């Protein structure tokens, strides 16, 4: 769950 | 010194969560403290977190609500976050952050500190060894406890763990017997009423509220001021332990809010997180807390530690506890079973642990077979729950003499070595006599441990 | 009445020990106050302005 | 040549304007000058790891960059003092500061330069002879139990043109100089050597001979070969610091380097404390064991990124010292911390986790730290020979074995001593399991054991044997309840109950099993062996005939000489003589083999 | 013996809430006085505004120092009315020097609108073009400030010192 989050957050940029 | 005047600020570039973010700020420093003023004339404070170009990153302490853009006004100060710290602090009350409680005025200070304190040199370290008598059997006997030891208690839920507390708190000396005493810093990380007025009435009992500084953090204050209280009552401690040649004692309670607290910080940030969904450098973090204790070469004071912490659901692999068992060097481990009998005071010993008794105990401290009576004792213990756990299935018929002899042993010893009661305050050698009254039961044939020579001189009387 | 009585005695000295505390400090304080006061305010008169040391042009 | 400090979170900074700049090229930044090291980069920007730490620090401070990656200095004076993790001496900033507390940002050289050696030449140069990397020059007396020895450091070679005479000089002083191909270049008694960069060898040689331990568990029953490897993971509450110290005091190595990371200070206050009261002669006068050992304490609290830097440097340490011809013995300390460190440092620069948030790489990492080891045949003219032996001490978080750390350290290593909590529960010191664990090593010392007892592996082979059936009785006399029992089976059981409580169990404080050296082993294992041997044969054949011969009957026959069988391990061998115990321990087996008789 | 327990405990309490309440009399009287200081001290700078000869130095030194610390192309001054003139004086003296510093061109102005309260003893505020970044160079605010970062030598002045320190680091 959280490395699927952190690659949904590093995708914003 | 610093006359350069103090900025203030309109810039709010945006909040999300408990952060406040700065934009146009000049030449921000880390973790500098930065005063807020809400459009309601009502005050807070944070500290700065990340910085990067222009932009900078707060962490509001009394948790962020009604923050607006155009009205706010972030002033800021300049320095990292620094205490006043003075003598006469003891006999008073403080809340987290440390303003005073209790009707009197704000601390005029000898000195200002730094918050985190700075790590101690290893080469300037005198190792503890003069030892503490708590009177409690299941110390004084099995983990005894010298000077400078950080040792925590564990507890759970519905435990007793603060009558524990208390008691140690009231019997604190010195085994060997100027009248000595000691100076107690209390600290509170999220403990209801209750267990304020029990403290608070306690301290007021016999007496000793000349000495023992308070902070108290109840659930109603915001949840991030919990990050700061501990370091700042440690700081406390250090001073008056190096500043004024005293003896310190340190009571922090519920450490396990205080991991909760860490990790609803960090989770605003989104960092890495590790077992049970804690940071990943929240052992660093608890290593921070902890270790700053001890005793230190060319002075005379030291810092003792007791912190406590509650066992969710008793899983012992719990980081906390488990992170909290890798920093210490050693454990407590209040049982429930014997709470469930109604005992006092009801102290597991099969699973607590001292390291500094190597050096705590031998010819000219305490006794000179000391450590062959923890041993054997321990030994017996072990296999006669061993004993009742093969009871439990054999059945009667099944048992040797040794089993009778071994469950015997473990009920007189429960009824007599840890039952003590809510004042009684045994010396250290009346502990050993008893010790000696329950090793007698068995034969001196079978005492494996014990060497040869003490139970020719000790066992037959 | 013992209690009543030693509770009578005990707040008579506590009053005055704490009475006579207050004026050995507030005589103590009448010794010297002016070099402090000079002291405070010859340091706010001093300016001594700079630029912040990491200023580059 | 300034960058300025564009971010700061954490230990972790960036800065630009520094576009001509090198991955691990050491930094200083802000006024204090913290140490640092690069890592990433984009454009003209930069990313430094600080070694201290940041609070303070502010947007825009100068960042000097330096000349030469992170590097460590060697050369005489380095023993028996204690550094911290980048190699400050501890000793001077205490003297220097009249202060309890470690200054952020504090320079002190590695070594001290006013300090004159007593230095020796050669002996067997002139002007105008050849050398090589790797030949030794010169020989310093740091004390009379290891002499420094000076030589050319690797990548330099040529004909000499000065030697300096005997006498006391300093390290200012240069000492030699040569022409290699018409350059001139002065050599020093100091070497700067990149940490991160192994130190070449000639070859790497098969072991040859085994590793003395203090212990009698783990000695004959897991050995340990003379420049292994060897870990010990285990819970909280085992103490793998008492095994460690343990093995520090009492082995046959010449140099001993003991590396903490992340420990308790109190731990590092019983090293200090207590290695400088014991002492051993080797040729002579009695000299403390201080003599002999480098520490390089790093306690919790010290900045994250430090622990990174203490273990290489402590290893660069083995290395330099294994390039005299010594046998240097390292003990890592937690190496689990090392992984937090690194793990929580990844964690801050936004990479991938891989497995419990730890990142991939790390098992690459923990490989070659291990691979730099073994017994080798040194590079130079004097023809040097040496070993380094690496025994780390892993944590678990929880005694999970399962655990990527303690996965992938079980991989790369030869020899593992698992430890059980619940034995440390019974404090059954040392509390080594003795069923998981075991050692590649035993085929190549099977050869050296033979050439010198030749009467072992019987020994060996039965005691495995009856542990290992003893297991498998284990949960059949659990669920029966001990009535389902040849007699047989009623012997092993027992003989394993004596064994495990007397041979397995050991005090590591008491004065009389502070050390147990291996004949005492062979003795006590032979005589236990042997009175199984002769209870199971009268059994036997009493069993055959008539009057089967209950384990009762023997018990009431001879628990006298159980008894003393037991207290066997009362003898503080220092005191007393080999032989004595010798002869006293063939006593005790006329005893059983009378007794036996008797019975007979 | 209940009766009795009953009584001792009364009796401990009370004698250590009122050992209490006399220890905190004591520390507000400290408080007190020191607060009586700090209101002399202010009515000292009150009485030294007037002197118009250094009041013009002081309020030259407080206008470059805010000039230097808030760096932005526009400005804007703030002062009482009735020190106006001599923040004229101030600003046409604060300007070059500025210039010579940090070598850029900054348009300096005074508010003619708005006016500091009338309670304000002296001094000057800052702001910057968009008067969301202001510098507080009031006489109160600077009286303030040093206050508090040197408490611990007005203790040490005005109460000697403790004996049972024994090391300042």
């Amino acid at each position: 769950f959280y490395r699927l989050k952190k690659i949904q957050e590093k995708k914003k940029i | 010194y610093l006359s350069q005047p103090r900025l203030t600020y309109k810039t709010v570039s945006g909040v999300n969560g408990p952060l406040v973010i700065l934009d146009h700020v000049k030449f921000p420093r880390y973790a500098e403290i930065v005063h807020l003023t809400l459009p309601d004339g009502t005050k807070r404070s944070g500290q700065v977190l990340e910085v990067s170009g222009s932009k900078a990153v707060v962490q509001v302490f009394e948790g962020t609500s009604g923050i607006d853009a155009k009205k706010t006004s972030c002033e800021f100060t300049g320095d990292i976050l620094r205490t006043p710290v003075s003598e006469d602090m003891l006999g008073r009350v403080f809340n987290g952050s440390g303003k005073p409680i209790d009707r009197g005025p704000v601390v005029l200070a000898e000195d200002f500190l730094d918050i985190m304190g700075q790590p101690i040199n290893p080469q300037c370290r005198i190792y503890p060894e003069e030892m503490i008598q708590t009177g409690i059997s299941a110390i004084d006997g099995m983990n005894s406890i010298a000077r400078g030891q950080k040792i925590p208690i564990f507890s759970a839920a519905g435990l007793p763990h603060n009558e524990i507390a208390a008691q140690i708190c009231r019997q604190a000396g010195l085994v060997k017997k100027s009248e000595e005493n000691f100076a107690i810093v209390f600290a509170a990380m999220g403990v209801n009423m209750e267990t304020a007025r029990f403290f608070k009435s306690d301290f007021e009992e016999n007496g000793s509220m000349d000495n023992v500084c308070l902070f108290l953090n109840l659930a109603n204050d915001p949840t991030i001021e919990r990050i700061i209280t501990p370091r700042l009552a440690l700081t406390t401690a250090e001073f008056l332990a190096y500043q004024c040649e005293k003896h310190v004692l340190v009571i922090l309670t519920d450490m396990s809010s205080y991991a909760e607290a860490l990790r609803e910080v960090s989770a605003a940030r989104e960092e890495v997180p590790g077992r049970r969904g804690f940071p990943g450098y929240m052992y660093t973090d608890l290593a921070t807390i902890y270790e700053r204790a001890g005793r230190v070469e060319g002075r005379n004071g030291s810092i003792t530690q007791i912190p406590i912490l509650t066992m969710p659901n008793d899983d012992i692999t719990h980081p906390i506890p488990d992170l909290t068992g890798y920093i210490t060097e050693g454990q407590i481990y209040v049982d429930r079973q014997l709470h469930n009998r109604q005992i006092y005071p009801p102290i597991n010993v099969l699973p607590s642990l001292s390291r500094l008794m190597k050096s705590a105990i031998g010819e000219g401290m305490t006794r000179k077979d000391h450590a062959d009576v923890s041993n054997q004792l321990y030994a017996c213990y072990a296999i006669g729950k061993d004993v009742q756990a093969m009871k439990a299935v054999v059945g009667e018929e099944a048992l040797t003499s040794d089993d009778l002899l071994y469950l015997e042993f473990l009920q007189k010893f429960e009824k007599n070595f840890i039952t003590q009661g809510p004042y009684e305050n045994r010396t250290v050698y009346e502990t050993l006599d008893i010790g000696w009254q329950l090793l007698r039961i068995f034969p001196k044939e079978m005492l494996k441990r014990i060497p040869q020579s003490t139970l020719s001189e000790f066992y037959p009387r | 009445q013992a209690a009543m009585g030693s509770q009578g005695n005990l707040s008579a000295e506590v009053e005055q020990a704490t009475r006579r505390q207050v004026q050995g400090m507030q005589s103590s304080q009448q010794r010297n106050r002016e070099r402090v006061l000079a002291q405070l305010l010859g340091m706010v008169c001093e300016v001594r302005p700079q630029v912040h040391p990491n200023y580059r042009v | 040549t300034f960058g300025y400090v564009h971010g700061v979170s954490g230990p972790v900074v960036t800065a630009c304007d520094m576009a001509g700049a090198a991955m691990y090229e050491l930094v200083r930044v802000g006024h204090s000058e913290l140490v640092g090291e690069i890592i990433r980069l984009e454009g003209d920007m930069a990313t430094i790891q600080v070694y201290e730490e940041t609070s303070g620090v502010s947007v825009g401070d100068p960042v000097l960059r330096t000349g030469k990656p992170l590097s460590v200095e060697l050369g005489p004076g380095i023993m028996g003092a204690i550094f911290d993790g980048i190699q400050r001496p501890l000793s001077d900033i205490s003297s220097q500061t009249q202060s309890i507390y470690i200054p952020r940002g504090v320079n002190v050289s590695a070594l001290s330069r006013d300090i004159k050696w007593e230095f020796i030449p050669s002996k067997n140069l002139r002007v105008g002879s050849h050398i090589t990397g790797g030949d030794i020059y010169g020989i310093v007396n740091e004390n009379s139990l290891i002499k420094h020895k000076i030589m050319l450091p690797p990548r330099n070679r040529g004909s000499v043109t000065y030697i300096a005479p005997p006498g006391n000089y300093d390290a200012s002083d240069v000492v030699l100089e040569l022409e290699f191909e018409g350059v001139k270049e002065k050599f020093s008694m100091v070497q700067v050597w990149p940490v991160r960069q192994v130190r070449p060898v000639t070859e790497k040689l098969p072991a040859n001979h085994p590793l003395l331990t203090g212990q009698r568990v783990l000695d004959a029953l897991f050995p340990c070969v003379q420049g292994g490897t060897t870990a010990i993971p285990g819970a909280f509450g085992c103490g793998k610091t008492v095994i460690s110290q343990s093995l520090s005091k009492y082995s046959n190595s010449d140099v001993i380097i003991y590396v903490g990371c992340g420990e308790r200070g109190n731990e590092m206050s019983e090293v200090l404390r207590d290695f400088p009261e014991l002492t051993m002669e080797v040729d002579g006068k009695v000299e403390s064991i201080m003599k002999r050992t480098a520490l390089v304490a790093n306690t919790s609290n010290m900045p994250v990124a430090a622990r990174e830097a203490s273990i290489y440097t402590g290893i660069t340490l083995s290395e330099y010292f294994r390039d005299m011809g010594y046998h240097v013995s390292m003990m890592a300390d937690s190496t689990s911390r090392w992984a937090e460190a690194l793990r929580e440092i990844s964690g801050r620069l936004a990479e991938m986790p891989a497995d419990s948030g730890y990142p991939a790489y790390l098992g690459a990492r923990l490989a070659s730290f291990y691979e730099r080891a073994g017994r080798v045949k040194c590079l130079g003219n004097p023809e040097r020979e040496g070993s380094v032996s690496i025994v780390g001490a892993v944590s678990p978080p929880g005694g999970d074995f399962s655990d990527p750390v303690t996965s992938a350290t079980l991989g790369i290593v030869q020899v593992f001593w698992g430890l059980d909590k619940k034995l440390a529960q019974r404090k059954h010191f040392p509390s080594v399991n003795w069923l998981i664990s075991y050692s590649k090593y035993m085929r190549a010392l099977d050869e050296y054991y033979d050439k010198h007892f030749t009467e072992f592996v019987p020994l060996r082979t039965k005691a495995k044997e009856i542990l290992q059936e003893e297991e498998d009785l284990a949960e059949i006399v659990q669920l029966v309840g001990k009535a389902s029992l040849a007699e047989t089976d009623k012997i092993t059981l027992e003989v394993a109950k004596l064994i495990k409580d007397d041979f397995l169990q050991q005090n590591g404080y008491t004065p009389y099993d502070r050390f147990c050296p291996f004949y005492k082993t062979v003795g006590m294992l032979s005589n236990m062996i042997s009175f199984y041997d002769m209870a199971r044969r009268a059994v036997e054949t009493t069993a055959q005939s008539d009057n089967k011969i209950t384990w009762s009957i023997i018990r009431e026959h001879m628990g006298e000489i159980l008894y003393k069988l037991s207290s066997m391990k009362f003898k503080d061998p220092v005191k007393d003589g080999e032989a004595k115990i010798k002869a006293d321990y063939a006593q005790l087996l006329e005893d059983m083999q009378n007794a036996f008789r008797s019975l007979e | 013996e209940k009766k009795e327990k009953q009584i001792e405990q009364q009796k401990k309490i009370q004698m250590s809430n009122l050992m209490n309440q006399a220890r905190l009399k004591v520390l507000r009287a400290r408080d007190d006085l020191i607060t009586d200081l700090l209101n002399e001290a202010k009515q000292r700078l009150s009485k030294v505004v007037k002197d118009t000869t250094r009041y013009q130095v002081l309020l030259d030194g407080l206008v470059l120092q805010g000039l230097y610390q808030l760096l932005e192309p526009r400005m804007i001054v703030r002062c009482r009315k009735q020190d106006f003139p001599l923040v004229k004086a101030a600003v046409q003296k604060a300007i070059p020097m500025y210039k010579i510093a940090t070598k850029k061109d900054v348009d300096v102005q005074i508010d003619q609108e708005a006016y500091l309260p009338e309670e304000i003893a002296g001094g000057v505020e800052i702001y910057n073009g968009d008067r969301k970044i202001k510098v507080s160079n009031t006489l109160e605010s600077r009286l303030d400030l040093i206050a508090q970062q040197m408490m611990p030598e007005v203790r040490g002045a005005l109460f000697g010192a403790n004996a049972n320190r024994k090391f300042l680091d």
